RNA sequence: GAUGUGUGCU
DNA sequence: TCTGAATCTCTTCCAGCACACATCAGGACGC
DNA sequence: GCGTCCTTCGGAAGAGATTCAGA
C-alpha cells in the first residue's frame, strides 16, 4: 500500500520472496561461472534456509527478521495459529449493517421491544431507506436519495419510522458465553445515542449498566428476519438451554420490590378489616388508609383447570395481605392461589414463573412477565427501600467468638511446637478452626440481624421477621448472599493468595465499623486474588469452551 | 480426549482450522484426503446453509437429490 | 500559624494521629533521576561524564594517535516547550563535547606528542524534561515510566515441584549482570552440578574449573577437606576429627586407643562426640574394606618407576591398596563424602566430564558458544576471555558488586566490574551449601532483590548503546585517516547517538504517551512503577506469584493500586512517602524509636534492613512524651505481624497514608472500602474528566492540595509579594523587599495558558485566583488550573444523592439525574481537538489550499473566506468545509460526523519554497504583532517596577519629591545622591536597565527569525492547516458516571425538576442511586461519605442562612469555632481569634457552599463525630431523612438516604463510542469491512458469536453474516440491488475470505481444490 | 496493513 | 543381548469485543 | 536531499526419540 510520502509497506512476504529470488539468482550465477565447489554448496545452504523461512518461518533454529528485531511472519503463520486465516477471517468476520453504543437501562419497554437511537437507525437502515424512497417517488435516483438522507430531511425521518417498525435486529454483547448472547427484538426508535435494554433480559446477556457495549445487526433478507422472529426472539427464549429453569428471572430491584410487598407484619392502618377482591386492596393502599403489610380476609377467585382444558371458577375467602391481594390482579387465570401467599423471594419467583410456563404456555407467561416487571419496580420505587450506616448491626458476642477462636489457635501453638503435628498439620488445623469461627458469626449476626425486632399487636410486644433494609435484600435474594453481608458485619473471615492457597491469618474486622492499616494490607491479597484469578485464569476456561464446542 | 478426538475427525478442514494447522494439513496432502463438508465448521468455512437447523431440510433435499 | 491561601477556606481535619513529616514532592524522582543524568558532575560519578569515561579515551589498533574525552556542554534549545508543542519539533538541545585528538611522536609509545587539535564537535542531540516532569518529543508529551527490574547479582533459585515429575527440588544458581552474559548454574536429576551459559546447553562445572586453569588436584581439594591414612606395620589407621562423625551409623565397631567407644551397628549420639573431645584421640583403627568407599585425592606415581599408579579422583580397592603400600606412598589423602553433608557432586560431574585439560575444555567452549566453525587454541582462549574477563563486553554496575558480595556475606562491598576466580568458587560454594541443607533460597519477589531503573539510567543505556556504535566508528577510522589534517569532527558521525536516543524516547515500550486528562492521571503515570519493557517480563510468559504482593510491598509500592486486565500487579504504582536508593532500590521513611521515646529523626529503611529489626505501626498512640500509653503495641518483625513489646521496638511508621499511592490516598473512608472496589475506584478517579466550573469536593483527604501544588498545572508562586495586576492571561506580583535581588530583581511575570489541547483532548485552562492587592506568601497558588479549586485539586463536584429504587431507572447500575444538573451547568465539558489538512504535493500535480470547490455549492463554501481556511471563531457544524483542498483531476477536510464545535485556534506550517497565501500572512501579521506587544507590555511592567525600586532608593540621600513629577522618567539615575554605595547600586540599576532594552531588542529580532523561518516538515508535503476545534459536550444518556469508592453507572434518564424525590423543605434531588450496589459490591465507604456530605452540606446551609440575613460577625465566628472544635482530639486546633474581622468574613463567604472536611486514609472519621457534626447542625442523627414522592406527590413509606458525594464524570462519552455502519468501505487482502471506528467499520461477528448462531439453527442468518454481507464480492452489490429493489432476497456465491485461503496454501507444496 | 503502549466491560 | 518402561527432548497452547495514541515501512553509503 | 543495495526469562501436557535394565 502506498503510505504517506514515497517510502511503501514492509509486507513480510515480498521481502522474504526478494530474499529467496536473491538466493537462487546469484545461485544461478555462480553455477553459470562454474563456482569452486565450496562456494556453491554455501549458497545451495542459504538458499535451503531462505526457502525454509518463506515456507514456515520459525521451525528452523532462528528465526529471520527484517526490522526491529521482531519474527516476521511466512506463509505459515498466517494459515496457523490464533492470528491465522481460520479463526480470524473464516470463522468470524467483520460484519455490515452493524451498531455499537452503551446501554441504558429505560424499563417502559416489554419483552420483544428494545430502544435504539434515532441516528444509529438512519445508518443501519439506509439501503431500506433508499428502497422506499424510490419505491414511493419522494426521490428519482439513488445518489438524489444519498444528498437528501445525507442532509436528513424532514421526511426520512418519517419514512424511517415504516422501516423499522416490525424488522428486527440482533442484540449482542461481546463475550459470547452461551445461545443467549444474541437475542432478537423488535426495535424502538428513540432519541439519544444510547441502546435502550430490557432489564428482563439483562441476566440472560450477563450485562451490567456499568458501560458496557452491546452491537446490533440487521437482518437483510427476508430468511433473516423470519429466523429472528419464530427463533431468536427473546420472548420464545424465556427458558434457557442448560436447565429447566427459566432465564428471565426478575433481579435486584423487582425482586426486592416483589418481596416488600408480599409481606406482613403485625400492626397496619387497617388491620382486621374484610375485603371483597383485589380492587378493594388496591383502593385501600392508594388511599393510604391500610398498609401494604396488613393482614386481611380478602374474597378472591382462583381459577382451576381440572376438565380437558376448561378454567372451572371457586370463591373463597383466605387470609393473606394487601400486597399479594394486590399482586393477584396481574396473575393469568389458571394458576393457584397458594404461590404468592408467601414471601416471594428470587427463588419463588423463579419457580412461579416457570410453573406458569408449565401449566398455561407462552403467551400467558410473557405477558405475566413484563407484568411482574411493572408491579415490582413501582412498588420497589414506592417502597424507599434505602440502606444506612445505622442498617447493618454489629452482634454483641463475635468478639466472643474470636475470643475462643484464638485460645484454640494458641492451644495449636502448644501442639505443634512440641511435636504432635507439624507445620503442615498445623495449617491445616489453623484453617479449620478459622473457617469454623468464621461460621459461627455470620449464624450469630444472621440470626440477631433478622429476629431482633419488637412490635406490639396492641398488646405486648411480639416478633417478627425483621424489616432491616439490609435483611430484605440478602433474604429476597435480590442482589446479595450470606457472603458480602457477612463481611459488611461481624467477621469477614480468611481470604486466599492468587495460587489458591488461603492466608493463615483472618482480619478480625468489618466494613461497617472500620478496617486497619495492616488488615486492609492483608486483604489486599484476596483482593488481587481475585481480579488476578479473572483475568488470568478465565483464558484456561474459554479454552475449554473453545475445544468443547470444536469436538460437537 | 476431547482434543485427541476433534484432532483426528474426519473432515480434515474442521481439525486444521482447530488446532495444529500444520501437523493436520501435512497429514491431509500425505493421505491425499477428501472431506465431505459434513459438518458444521465445513459449511461454515465454505459458506453454505449448515446441515443444523433451518438449513437441514435444503442440506437433505440437496443430498437426496445426488 | 496559617497562610493566606489558607485563610481563605480552611478545610475541617479529622485526623487524629499528628504528622511530624509532610508529605515530599511527588513527582520528584523523574527530575532527580534525569539532573542525576545531566548534571556537569566531576570525578565520573554520575551522568554523562561517567559514560564518557566508561567508553573514553579510544586508541586505534597500535594507530600511535588518542581521541580523549574532556568536557561536555548544553546549548540553549532552539525552541521552547509552547512551540515545541505547536510545531511537532522534540523539546531537545544540543551536545556539545571539546573533544581532542592526540597523537605521540614515532619510536615514543609513551613520550612526546606530535599535536593537539581540539574544538566543540556536535553529535547528537538529546530531549529535555519539562519543569512539570515530562519530555516533548514529536510535539506530544510523553512520560517514560520507571522500570522495576531483576536487580543485578546472584540468585539462587529453586525450580521446587513440577520438574522430573517426583518431586525431587533441584537448585540453580543465576548471576544476572548489568551488561554480558548469563553464568546459569544448576544441578541434575542425578545430583551432578553443570553450568549453562546464555542458556545454550548444559555441560560439568569442571570444564570452566579447566577453563579457570584449575587442575583436579586444585578442584578436589578446594572443594572437599581431607582424610588422611598412614602407612605403618599395617591396618591402616585412621586421622579423625571428633565433628566429622555426627549422625550416621557406624559400619563396624568404633573403638580409639584399645578401648572400644561406639558398638558395631550404633549410631554415634551427640554424648560420644563429647567424650571423644574429653578424651582427646584421633588415632583409630579401620577395617580395609571401609576404604572401599573412599576416593583418592590427588593422583599418585611410583617412587621407583615414575608411573601413575592411580590418578585424581578414583576409587580405592583391596588391589590399589596392596600396589600402594609396597610402593610407599606413606601419606594417603582421600575425601570425605558424606550424604547429606558434603555431598559427592564434584566427583560425579568429573566422572560425567568430557574434557580432561585446558586446552580441550576452551575447545569445548567455543564448540558449545560456536557451533560448526573450525576452532583453534587462539581462538577459543581470547572468546572465553572476552567473555567474563573483559570490560569492554560484561560489566557488573557497582549496585550489581554490592548484591554478588552481601549475598556471599562478605565484608567488602566495592570491587572490579568483572568477576575473578574466587567469586565464581564461591558462588559454587554457596549452591552446594544450599544443596546440602544449610542456608536457604532467596525470592524473586522479596522486593530487596528489584532496582528501579528510572529515566535518567534508561538514558545512560541508550547513550552508552550509542556511544559504543560511534567508537566501533571511529576506531575503524581512525585506523585508515590521514593525520595532521582530521579535525575532531570528520571522524565522529553525530547520527547514531542521536538516533538511538530518538529511538528511544519516540518508539519503546516506556516511553508511554502521557494519560493527561486531569493533573491526577498525569502527576500518578509519572509515579508509575512497570515491570514491563526491555530487561524485563511479557504478560504472556509471566507468572502469577509475580503479581501477587510481597509482604515488602509495605511502604514502597501501592498494595491497592494497579490497572485490571491483562497487565495487573506487572504495572505497580509507588507509594506516597517512597523513595529511591543511591543504589536504585526502593527505601521508605521510619521514625526512630529509642529506649523508650519516639525520636523525630526520619530514617529511610531499605527492603532488606526492614526484616531484621522490628517496626511498630502508625495506628499507636502515643502521649506527647514519644511514650506508648498501652504496654502491648501491635507489630511487624519479619514479613509478618504479632504483639510485641514498648522495650523491643525499634522504628515506628511515619503515617499511615505511607501505604497507598498518592492515587488511592485520595478516596475518603477508604478503610471501609474493600480493596476490589478500591483499585477501580483509584482507576475511575484517575480517568476523570475536568468539568466546565471546577467544584471542590466536601468530603476530601487533605492531600489534594499536594497534589494540586504538586501536579504543575497551578502557578505557584516563586516568590511572595503583592499582586500588582491580575488578568485572565497573566499574573503580576510586586515581590516583598526582604526577597528582592541586589541586582536584576525587578518583578516577576506569570504568564497563563489558555484553552489549549491537551494530550487526551480534555480542557487545560489556567484561570487566575487571586484578587488586585492581595499580598501572596511563598509557595502557594495563583491560578486554578483544570480541574482545581483554590489549589485544591476537585476532580468532579459534590451531588445531592438518595439511595432508593426509582421505576427501575437505576435497575442494575444506572444512575439517574435530574435536569436541574444540567440546568446548572456542572457536568458540560470543553473538548478540544485538532484536525491536520496536509497539502501533499502528490503525482499529477500539487494540491492547492484554494478557496473554490467543484460541484458543491456555495451553502459550505459561506464560512470559508477567499484564501481557503475557515474563519476563527466560526459555529461549525458536522460535515461542514474547514479547508478546502483539491487534487488535480475533492479531497477537502470537512469536520467528522455528529460533532459540533467553534473554530478556536487555526495554525499554518508552509515549505521554505512554497511562498504563502493571504491566511497564512495573515496570521503571520497577528502573530508579529502579539509578540510585539507583549515584549513591550512586560518590559512595561518590569520598568515601572525598576523606576519604582529607583525611587525607593532616592528617598534616602537629598530627596525631592515634589521635582520627580516634573522631571522626565529618562534621567532618574544621576540625581541628587552623595557617591555612598546606594550611587554603585543605582549605576547598578541604569546598567542592567540597559542590559534589559538590548535582551528586548536582541529577543524580537530573534522572535521575528523565529516566526519568519521556513518551518520546514516532513518530505511529500506543501502545507499544513491545523484546525483546533472546541466541543461542548453536554451530558446526556449513555456516558459513565463514578464516584471515588468505585461504584460506576451509565445516566439512563434526565428526569425533570419536579419529577425527582424532594424533602419536606422541597428541595429536589439531583441523582437517585440504587440502594442494592452498597452490600454486594463491599464499598460500604460511600454511605459514610453521604453522610458526611450530607452533614457538610448541613453546616453550610446554616452559615448560608445565617449569612442571609446580616448578623454580626460574632455569631458567625462562635459557629464556625463550634464547627471546627467540634472533634474529639483533632489536630486541626484552628483559633478564630488570631482573624482579623475581614479575612473571617471571607471565610464565612466561601463556607456558604458547604464546609469541606478533611478525611486521612487510615485515619478517618469515626460515626460518632459523624454523628455529633449531623447533630450540630438540624439533621437526623440516623442520617436519613424523609422525602415525597415526586409524581405521586405522597410519603415514601421509609426514611432513605440523602447526602452529598463527590459524583466524578468519566470521559468515557456516550458520543465517542456510538457508531453505526452502511455499506462502505473494505479492506484489500481480504474482501471484508474495515476494523475501528475512525475508519467507517462494522463489528466483528467472531467465532464465538457463529457458534451462538449455530446453537439456534438460524442458518440463514448467519449465511448472510459470513457470505453476501460481508465476504464476497459480486453478491456483495447484488443483495445491495436486491435491498434498494424491493426485492429482499440472498444469492451467495463464495467468501473471497476463502478464495485467499485456497491460494495461501497453494503457494505451499500443498495442492487444495475444490471438486465437481 | 502490521507492531508498541494505555483503557472499558466481562 | 533383545525389548519393554522410564526418561530426555521437541513442539503447541494459552477469551472476546471495542476505543485512544504512537511509529513504521532498508538506512548506509556514495553523489 | 536523491538512489541503489546484501539474547536468555512459562509451564502443563502430549508425542517422538533416546537410554536403562533386566531376564
Ligand atoms: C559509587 C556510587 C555510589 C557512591 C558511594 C555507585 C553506587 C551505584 C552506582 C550506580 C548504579 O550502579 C546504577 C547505575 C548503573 C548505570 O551503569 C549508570 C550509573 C549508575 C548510576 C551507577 C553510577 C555509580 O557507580 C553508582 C551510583
Ligand atoms: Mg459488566
Amino acid at each position: 500500500v502506498p503510505l504517506d510520502g514515497g517510502r511503501f509497506a514492509t509486507s513480510d512476504l515480498n521481502d522474504l520472496y526478494r530474499r529467496v529470488i536473491n538466493r537462487n539468482n546469484r545461485l544461478k550465477r555462480l553455477l553459470d561461472l562454474a563456482a569452486p565447489d565450496i562456494i556453491v554448496r554455501n549458497e545451495k545452504r542459504m538458499l535451503q534456509e531462505a526457502v525454509d523461512a518463506l515456507l514456515d518461518n520459525g521451525r528452523r533454529g532462528r528465526a529471520i527478521t527484517g526490522s526491529n528485531k521482531r519474527p516476521l511472519k511466512s506463509l505459515a503463520d498466517m494459515i496457523k495459529g490464533k492470528q491465522g486465516r481460520f479463526r480470524q477471517n473464516l470463522l468470524g468476520k467483520r460484519v455490515d449493517y452493524s451498531g455499537r453504543s452503551v446501554i441504558t437501562v429505560g424499563p417502559y419497554l416489554r419483552l420483544h421491544q428494545c430502544g435504539l437511537p434515532k441516528k444509529m437507525a438512519l445508518e443501519l437502515f439506509k439501503p431500506f431507506i433508499y428502497g422506499k424512497l424510490e419505491l414511493r417517488g419522494l426521490a428519482t435516483t439513488i445518489k438524489a436519495a444519498k444528498k437528501m438522507v445525507e442532509r436528513e430531511e424532514a421526511v426520512v425521518w418519517d419514512i424511517l419510522d415504516e422501516v423499522i417498525r416490525e424488522h428486527p435486529v440482533l442484540l449482542n454483547r461481546a463475550p459470547t458465553l452461551h445461545r443467549l448472547g444474541i437475542q432478537a427484538f423488535e426495535p424502538v426508535l428513540i432519541e439519544g445515542k444510547a441502546i435502550q435494554l430490557h432489564p428482563l433480559v439483562c441476566a440472560a446477556y450477563n450485562a451490567d449498566f456499568d458501560g458496557d457495549q452491546m452491537a446490533v445487526h440487521v437482518p437483510l433478507t427476508l430468511e433473516a428476519q423470519l429466523e429472528a422472529r419464530a427463533l431468536m426472539m427473546s420472548t420464545n427464549n424465556i427458558l434457557s438451554p442448560a436447565n429447566g429453569e427459566p432465564i428471565i428471572v426478575p433481579s435486584q430491584d423487582v425482586v426486592l420490590g416483589l418481596y416488600y410487598m408480599t409481606r406482613d407484619c403485625v400492626n397496619a392502618k387497617g388491620e382486621g378489616m374484610v375485603l371483597t377482591g383485589p380492587k378493594e386492596a388496591e383502593r385501600l393502599y392508594r388511599s393510604g388508609l391500610a398498609s401494604l403489610h396488613a393482614r386481611v380476609k380478602v374474597r378472591i377467585t382462583e381459577y382451576e383447570k381440572d376438565a380437558n382444558g376448561e378454567l372451572v371458577a371457586k370463591t373463597s375467602l383466605k387470609d393473606t395481605t394487601v400486597g399479594r391481594a394486590i399482586l393477584w390482579m396481574i396473575v393469568p387465570k389458571g394458576l393457584p392461589y397458594s404461590i404468592v401467599n408467601q414471601a416471594l423471594g428470587k427463588k419463588a419467583i423463579s419457580k412461579m414463573l416457570n410453573t406458569c410456563y408449565r401449566i398455561l404456555g407462552l403467551k400467558p407467561t410473557v405477558i405475566f412477565a413484563d407484568q411482574i416487571m411493572y408491579t415490582g419496580f413501582a412498588y420497589a420505587a414506592r417502597s424507599g427501600a434505602s440502606v444506612g450506616i445505622d442498617d447493618m448491626v454489629i452482634p454483641e458476642k463475635k468478639h466472643e467468638i474470636i475470643s475462643e477462636a484464638e485460645a484454640e489457635v494458641a492451644e495449636i501453638q502448644e501442639q505443634f511446637q512440641s511435636g504432635l503435628v507439624t507445620a503442615g498439620e498445623r495449617y491445616n488445623k489453623v484453617i479449620d478452626i478459622w473457617a469454623a469461627a468464621n461460621d459461627r458469626v455470620s449464624k450469630a449476626m444472621m440470626d440477631n440481624l433478622q429476629t431482633e425486632t419488637v412490635i406490639n399487636r396492641d398488646g405486648q410486644e411480639e416478633k417478627q421477621v425483621s424489616f432491616n433494609s439490609i435483611y430484605m435484600m440478602a433474604d429476597s435474594g435480590a442482589r446479595g448472599s450470606a457472603a458480602q453481608i457477612r463481611q459488611l458485619a461481624g467477621m469477614r473471615g480468611l481470604m486466599a493468595k492468587p495460587d489458591g492457597s488461603i492466608i493463615e491469618t483472618p482480619i478480625t474486622a468489618n466494613f461497617r465499623e472500620g478496617l486497619n492499616v495492616l488488615q486492609y494490607f492483608i486483604s489486599t491479597h484476596g483482593a488481587r486474588k481475585g481480579l488476578a484469578d479473572t483475568a488470568l485464569k478465565t483464558a484456561n476456561s474459554g479454552y475449554l469452551t473453545r475445544r468443547l464446542v470444536d469436538v460437537a | 480426549g476431547i482434543t485427541k478426538a476433534s484432532l483426528a475427525t474426519e473432515s480434515f478442514i474442521s481439525a486444521a482450522s482447530f488446532q495444529e494447522t500444520t501437523r493436520v494439513l501435512t497429514e491431509a496432502a500425505v493421505a491425499g484426503k477428501r472431506d465431505e463438508l459434513r459438518g458444521l465448521k465445513e459449511n461454515v468455512i465454505v459458506g453454505r446453509l449448515i446441515p443444523a437447523g433451518t438449513g437441514y431440510a435444503y442440506h437433505q433435499d440437496r443430498m437426496r437429490r445426488r | 500559624v496559617y497562610s493566606y491561601t489558607e485563610k481563605k477556606r480552611i478545610r475541617k481535619d479529622f485526623g487524629k494521629r499528628p504528622q511530624v513529616l509532610d508529605v515530599p514532592y511527588l513527582l520528584s524522582i523523574q527530575l532527580d533521576s534525569f539532573q542525576k543524568f545531566i548534571e556537569q558532575d566531576p570525578e565520573g560519578q554520575y551522568g554523562l561524564e561517567a559514560a564518557f569515561r566508561s567508553v573514553f579515551p579510544i586508541q586505534s589498533y597500535s594507530g600511535n594517535s588518542e581521541l580523549q574525552y574532556v568536557s561536555y556542554r548544553l546549548g540553549e534549545p532552539v525552541f521552547d516547550v509552547q512551540e515545541c508543542q505547536i510545531r511537532g519539533v522534540t523539546y531537545s538541545a544540543p551536545l556539545r563535547v571539546k573533544l581532542r585528538l592526540v597523537i605521540y611522536e614515532r619510536e615514543a609509545p609513551e613520550g612526546t606528542v606530535k599535536d593537539i587539535k581540539e574544538q566543540e564537535v556536535y553529535m547528537g542531540e538529546i530531549p529535555l524534561m519539562t519543569d512539570n516532569g515530562t519530555f516533548v518529543i514529536n510535539g506530544t508529551e510523553r512520560v517514560i515510566v520507571s522500570q522495576l527490574h531483576r536487580s543485578p547479582g546472584v540468585f539462587f533459585d529453586s525450580d521446587k515441584g513440577k520438574t522430573h515429575s517426583s518431586g525431587k527440588v533441584l537448585y540453580n544458581a543465576r548471576i544476572i549482570p548489568y551488561r554480558g552474559s548469563w553464568l546459569d548454574f544448576e544441578f541434575d536429576p542425578k545430583d551432578n552440578l553443570f553450568v549453562r551459559i546464555d542458556r545454550r546447553r548444559k555441560l560439568p562445572a569442571t570444564i570452566i574449573l579447566r577453563a579457570l586453569n584449575y587442575t583436579t588436584e586444585q578442584i578436589l581439594d578446594l572443594f572437599f577437606e581431607k582424610v588422611i591414612f598412614e602407612i605403618r606395620d599395617n591396618k591402616l589407621q585412621m586421622e579423625l576429627v571428633p565433628e566429622r562423625l555426627r549422625g550416621e551409623t557406624a559400619s563396624f565397631d568404633i573403638e580409639a586407643n584399645g578401648k572400644v567407644y561406639v558398638e558395631k551397628g550404633r549410631r554415634i549420639t551427640a554424648r560420644h562426640i563429647r567424650q571423644l573431645e574429653k578424651d582427646d584421640v584421633k588415632l583409630i583403627e579401620v577395617p580395609v574394606e571401609y576404604i572401599a568407599g573412599k576416593v583418592v585425592a590427588k593422583d599418585y606415581i611410583d617412587e621407583s618407576t615414575g608411573e601413575l599408579i592411580c590418578a585424581a579422583n578414583m576409587e580405592l580397592s583391596l588391589d590399589l591398596l596392596a600396589k600402594l603400600s609396597q610402593s610407599g606412598h606413606k601419606r594417603i589423602e582421600t575425601l570425605f563424602t558424606n550424604d547429606l553433608d558434603h555431598g559427592p557432586y564434584i566427583s560425579e560431574t568429573l566422572r560425567v566430564d568430557p574434557t580432561n585439560d585446558r586446552l580441550s575444555a576452551l575447545v569445548e567452549i567455543y564448540r558449545m558458544m560456536r557451533p560448526g566453525e573450525p576452532p583453534t587454541r587462539e581462538a577459543a582462549e581470547s572468546l572465553f576471555e572476552n567473555l567474563f574477563f573483559s570490560e569492554d563486553r560484561y560489566d557488573l554496575s557497582a549496585v550489581g558488586r554490592m548484591k554478588f558480595n552481601r549475598s556471599l556475606l562478605r565484608e567488602e562491598i566495592e570491587g572490579s566490574g568483572i568477576l575473578s576466580k574466587d567469586d565464581i568458587i564461591d558462588v559454587m560454594k554457596k549452591l552446594i551449601d544450599i544443596r546440602n541443607g544449610k542456608g536457604e533460597v532467596d525470592d524473586i519477589d522479596h522486593l530487596g532483590n528489584r532496582r528501579i531503573r528510572s529515566v535518567g539510567e534508561m538514558a545512560e543505556n541508550q547513550f552508552r548503546v550509542g556511544l559504543v556504535r560511534v567508537e566501533r566508528a571511529v576506531k575503524e577510522r581512525l585506523s585508515l585517516g590521514d593525520l595532521d589534517t582530521l579535525m575532531p569532527q570528520d571522524m565522529i558521525n553525530a547520527k547514531p547517538i542521536s538516533a538511538a536516543v530518538k529511538e528511544f524516547f519516540g518508539s519503546s515500550q516506556l516511553s508511554q504517551f502521557m494519560d493527561q486528562n486531569n493533573p491526577l492521571s498525569e502527576i500518578t503515570h509519572k509515579r508509575r512503577i512497570s515491570a514491563l519493557g526491555p530487561g524485563g517480563l511479557t504478560r504472556e510468559r509471566a507468572g502469577f506469584e509475580v503479581r501477587d504482593v510481597h509482604p515488602t510491598h509495605y511502604g514502597r509500592v501501592c498494595p491497592i493500586e494497579t490497572p485490571e486486565g491483562p497487565n495487573i500487579g506487572l504495572i505497580n504504582s509507588l507509594s506516597v512517602y517512597a523513595q529511591t536508593n543511591e543504589y536504585g532500590f526502593l527505601e521508605t521513611p521510619y521514625r526512630k524509636v529509642t529506649d523508650g521515646v519516639v525520636t523525630d529523626e526520619i530514617h529511610y529503611l531499605s527492603a532488606i534492613e526492614e526484616g531484621n529489626y522490628v517496626i511498630a505501626q502508625a495506628n499507636s498512640n502515643l502521649d506527647e512524651e514519644g511514650h506508648f500509653v498501652e504496654d502491648l503495641v501491635t507489630c511487624r518483625s519479619k514479613g509478618e505481624s504479632s504483639l510485641f513489646s514498648r522495650d523491643q521496638v525499634d522504628y515506628m511508621d511515619v503515617s499511615t497514608q505511607q501505604v497507598v499511592s498518592v492515587g488511592a490516598s485520595l478516596i475518603p473512608f477508604l478503610e471501609h472500602d474493600d480493596a476490589n472496589r478500591a483499585l477501580m475506584g483509584a482507576n475511575m478517579q484517575r480517568q476523570a474528566v475536568p468539568t466546565l466550573r471546577a467544584d471542590k469536593p466536601l468530603v476530601g483527604t487533605g492531600m489534594e492540595r499536594a497534589v494540586a501544588v504538586d501536579s504543575g498545572v497551578t502557578a505557584v508562586a516563586k516568590r511572595g509579594g503583592v499582586v500588582q495586576y491580575v488578568d485572565a492571561s497573566r499574573i503580576v506580583i510586586k515581590v516583598n523587599e526582604d526577597e528582592m535581588y541586589p541586582g536584576e530583581a525587578g518583578i516577576d511575570i506569570y504568564n497563563l495558558t489558555k484553552y489549549t489541547r491537551s494530550n487526551q483532548n480534555t480542557c487545560i485552562n489556567q484561570m487566575p485566583c487571586v484578587s488586585l492587592g492581595e499580598p501572596v506568601e511563598r509557595g502557594d497558588v495563583l491560578a486554578d488550573g483544570p480541574s482545581t479549586d483554590l489549589g485544591e485539586l476537585a476532580l468532579g463536584q459534590n451531588m445531592r444523592v438518595a439511595f432508593m429504587p426509582w421505576n427501575g431507572y437505576n435497575f442494575e447500575d444506572s444512575i439517574l439525574v435530574s435536569e436541574r444538573v444540567v440546568q446548572e451547568d456542572r457536568f458540560t465539558t470543553i473538548h478540544i481537538q485538532e484536525l491536520a489538512c496536509v497539502s501533499r504535493d502528490t503525482k499529477l500535480g500539487p494540491e492547492e489550499i484554494t478557496a473554490d470547490i467543484p460541484n458543491v455549492g456555495e451553502a459550505a463554501l459561506s464560512k470559508l473566506d477567499e484564501s481557503g481556511i475557515v474563519y476563527i471563531g466560526a459555529e461549525v457544524t458536522g460535515g461542514d468545509i474547514l479547508v478546502g483542498k483539491v487534487t488535480p483531476k475533492d479531497s477537502s477536510l470537512r469536520v467528522p460526523n455528529g460533532v459540533s464545535g467553534t473554530v478556536i485556534d487555526v495554525q499554518v506550517f508552509t515549505r521554505d519554497g512554497v511562498e504563502k497565501d493571504k491566511r497564512a500572512l495573515e496570521i503571520e501579521e497577528m502573530q508579529l504583532k502579539q509578540a510585539k506587544k507583549d515584549l513591550s507590555e512586560e518590559l512595561q511592567i518590569l520598568e515601572a517596577g525598576l523606576f519604582s525600586r529607583i525611587r525607593a532608593v532616592l528617598v534616602a540621600g537629598g530627596v525631592e519629591a515634589e521635582k520627580l513629577d516634573k522631571l522626565p522618567r529618562d534621567r532618574w539615575l544621576e540625581l541628587g545622591l552623595t557617591d555612598e554605595e546606594k550611587q554603585n547600586q543605582l549605576e547598578q540599576l541604569a546598567e542592567q536597565y540597559d542590559e534589559l532594552k538590548h535582551e528586548f531588542e536582541k529577543k524580537l529580532e530573534a522572535k521575528r527569525r523565529k516566526i519568519t523561518q521556513g518551518d520546514d516538515l516532513a518530505p511529500g508535503v506543501l502545507k499544513i492547516v491545523k484546525v483546533y476545534l472546541a466541543v461542548k459536550r453536554r451530558i446526556q444518556p449513555g456516558d459513565k458516571m463514578a464516584g471515588r469508592h468505585g461504584n460506576k453507572g451509565v445516566i439512563s434518564k434526565i428526569n425533570p425538576i419536579e419529577d425527582m424525590p424532594y424533602d419536606e423543605n422541597g428541595t429536589p434531588v439531583d441523582i437517585v442511586l440504587n440502594p442494592l450496589g452498597v452490600p454486594s459490591r463491599m464499598n460500604i465507604g460511600q454511605i459514610l461519605e453521604t453522610h458526611l456530605g450530607m452533614a457538610a452540606k448541613g453546616i453550610g446551609d446554616k452559615i448560608n442562612a445565617m449569612l442571609k440575613q446580616q448578623q454580626e460577625v460574632a455569631k458567625l465566628r462562635e459557629f464556625i469555632q463550634r464547627a471546627y472544635d467540634l472533634g474529639a482530639d483533632v489536630r486541626q486546633k484552628v483559633d478564630l481569634s488570631t482573624f482579623s474581622d475581614e479575612e473571617v468574613m471571607r471565610l464565612a463567604e466561601n463556607l456558604r457552599k458547604g464546609m469541606p472536611i478533611a478525611t486521612p486514609v487510615f485515619d478517618g472519621a469515626k460515626e460518632a463525630e459523624i454523628k455529633e457534626l449531623l447533630k450540630l447542625g438540624d439533621l437526623p442523627t440516623s442520617g436519613q431523612i424523609r422525602l415525597y414522592d415526586g409524581r405521586t406527590g405522597e410519603q415514601f413509606e421509609r426514611p432513605v438516604t440523602v447526602g452529598y458525594m463527590y459524583m466524578l464524570k468519566l470521559n468515557h462519552l456516550v458520543d465517542d463510542k456510538m457508531h453505526a455502519r452502511s455499506t462502505g468501505s473494505y479492506s484489500l487482502v481480504t474482501q471484508q469491512p474495515l476494523g475501528g471506528k475512525a475508519q467507517f467499520g462494522g463489528q466483528r461477528f467472531g467465532e464465538m458469536e457463529v457458534w451462538a448462531l449455530e446453537a439456534y439453527g438460524a442458518a440463514y442468518t448467519l449465511q448472510e453474516m459470513l457470505t453476501v454481507k460481508s465476504d464476497d464480492v459480486n453478491g456483495r452489490t447484488k443483495m445491495y440491488k436486491n435491498i434498494v429493489d424491493g426485492n429482499h432476497q440472498m444469492e451467495p456465491g463464495m467468501p473471497e475470505s476463502f478464495n485467499v485461503l485456497l491460494k495461501e496454501i497453494r503457494s505451499l507444496g500443498i495442492n487444495i481444490e475444490l471438486e465437481d
